[PDB]
């Protein structure tokens, strides 16, 4: 069985697939299912940037997708916004 | 909190837990982080587990500041390499 | 024109020795994609080169709109990916007999 | 021996090292580093971003340092930005 750290590590591929899944290539999240991922899955304070930015700063080939290294951005930012509210 | 939320908090909070044993309450040592990847990397860090000098590779190459201890910010570049390889592996 | 810029003239000028050939100019569809790989990854995925259904899944993977041929923009996404590759494979070290 | 891409790959390695190399870790390009690898190896509509905007903008987990995976993402860039240009 896996550890509790290496399960977390599993969901976040399952929260990508959430969307990946939706339409098109299954691994890439278009603009829209990035708006849906951001609205659901992440706090306000990371929210609040907005999704048309959050999709540049990801889409780092600009070729119109997140894919899944892309995403990984995005937990990488979320991870160390969280740890920083944590130790606040 | 969403999945996704309490995945990051699953990430902080293991680090912490080893974090805060010694020193500086939130960073991680030589020592710490090989207890951290020794038992809640053990499989995913299986192999590289068996080889003291892997792991002594991966924390140089984590610790940008060179001050031979893995803020946070340093750590969770692993966290997003194991995510990564965990999907090649399963597909 | 710095070392930097000269590499990434031999990454546009290698796209488009191979995306001109069919249909549109400017992307490479599947044989366009698998002719580069084959010549001039002959080494960096010589292994991968052996399965035409790996080259596929590379390809697959990298059409991100799903039109079935590779823009530049998705493509350098795989020059990254091999570059890193390599980076990794020259740090672990080779191997040498009966 | 290499195909010219595979030697081109090669050497992106090589011109990373030649700044990571400078101080501290040889998997850290820090700012002043970031700064004198634009001036050196980038063109000036790339530089003219300013260093410090790129330094923000490539590392990704705020660790004070680009390291080789953030510098290919300023090589995607630089790589779709001459495309589009030499092929507007
Ligand atoms: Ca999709
Ligand atoms: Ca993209
Ligand atoms: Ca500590
Ligand atoms: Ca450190
Ligand atoms: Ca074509
Ligand atoms: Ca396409
Ligand atoms: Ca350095
Ligand atoms: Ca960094
Ligand atoms: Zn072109």
């Amino acid at each position: 069985m896996l550890t509790e750290l290496e399960k977390a590590l599993n969901s976040i591929i399952d929260v990508y697939n959430k969307y990946s899944l939706i339409k098109g290539n299954f691994n890439a999240v278009y603009r829209d299912d990035l708006k849906k991922l951001l609205e659901t899955e992440s706090p306000q304070y990371i929210r609040k940037k907005g999704a048309d930015v959050w999709f540049k700063e990801l889409d780092i080939n600009t070729d119109g997708a997140v894919n899944f290294q892309e995403f990984l951005i995005l937990v990488i930012k979320m991870g160390v916004a969280a740890h920083k509210k944590s130790c606040e | 909190m969403s999945q996704l939320e309490r995945n990051i908090e699953t990430i902080i909070n293991t680090f912490h837990q080893y974090s805060v044993k010694l020193g500086h309450p939130d960073t991680l040592n030589q020592g710490e982080f090989k207890e951290l990847v020794r038992k809640d990397l053990q499989n995913f860090l299986k192999k590289e587990n068996k080889n003291e000098k892997v792991i002594e590779h991966i924390m140089e190459d984590l610790d940008t500041n060179a001050d031979k201890q893995l803020s946070f910010e340093e750590f969770i570049m692993l966290m997003a390499r194991l995510t990564w390889a965990s999907n090649e592996k399963m597909n």
